[PDB]
């Protein structure tokens, strides 16, 4: 099975910073990758497709890239609606496993 | 457009088992997976397992072999998902999501199931 590393788990940044979050697959994955943005209290919403394919309104300042086993999702300049929870997922073999996730949450 | 519904809020013992449903509308639920997703509280999501409505075949993470059974009801457009032996560990929200290899575009609500302490 392929599993998914995750990181940074938890980032605290401030609108108008620039962010990285990085997946890692334990296999190739061939580019079958997504992101997901969770805000608080809500359903996920898909984000990225194709490792870098921007879902349905996704703002420019979203940018996923990688191949093999090594993505990433940049967030720049990151706005008010931005903070939340993100997870990557592959869809290689099953199981089509998730991230642990990242928690953007703002600095106070 | 797309609704995926899910079923309310469970509140159950330990070691007993649970069904929850999720009814979809606006598509036909034989043309995608169809996928359950964990979530416990304040914590990751979790790909449980996924069926193919169109003939049946379910695949899961094999951490819920046997904890989890996922079945259609194309008739209703609804799948289910069957918990057993219950303990605080399943405590969680249960999404149901449908999609393919690009990503899930379409997620219910979520249902809320609370184990109750001694398992």
């Amino acid at each position: 099975d392929i599993q998914m590393t995750q990181s940074p788990a938890k980032l605290w940044a401030s609108v108008g910073e620039t962010v990285t979050i990085t997946c890692r697959a334990s296999g190739n994955i061939h580019n079958y990758l997504a992101w997901y943005q969770q805000k608080q209290g809500k359903s996920p919403q898909l984000l990225v497709y194709n490792a870098k394919t921007l879902a349905d309104g996704v703002p420019s300042r979203f940018s996923g890239s990688g191949s093999g086993t090594q993505y990433s999702l940049k967030i720049n300049s990151l706005q008010p609606e931005d903070f939340g929870s993100y997870y990557c997922q592959h869809f290689w073999s099953t199981p089509w496993t998730f991230g642990g996730g990242t928690k953007l949450m703002i600095k106070r | 457009e797309v609704q995926l519904q899910q079923s309310g809020p469970e509140l159950v013992k330990p070691g007993a088992s649970v069904k929850l449903s999720c009814t979809a509308s606006g598509f036909n639920i034989k043309d995608t997976f169809m996928h359950w997703v964990k979530q416990r509280p304040e914590q990751g999501l979790e790909w449980i397992g996924r069926i193919d409505p169109a003939n049946g075949n379910t695949e899961y993470d094999p951490k819920f072999q046997g904890k989890a059974t996922i079945t259609a009801d194309t008739s209703s457009n609804t799948v289910n998902l069957q918990l057993s032996s219950l303990t605080s560990e399943d405590t969680a929200v249960y999404y149901c999501a449908s999609g393919g290899e690009l990503g899930f575009p379409y997620w219910g609500q979520g249902t809320l199931v609370t184990v109750s302490a001694g398992g």
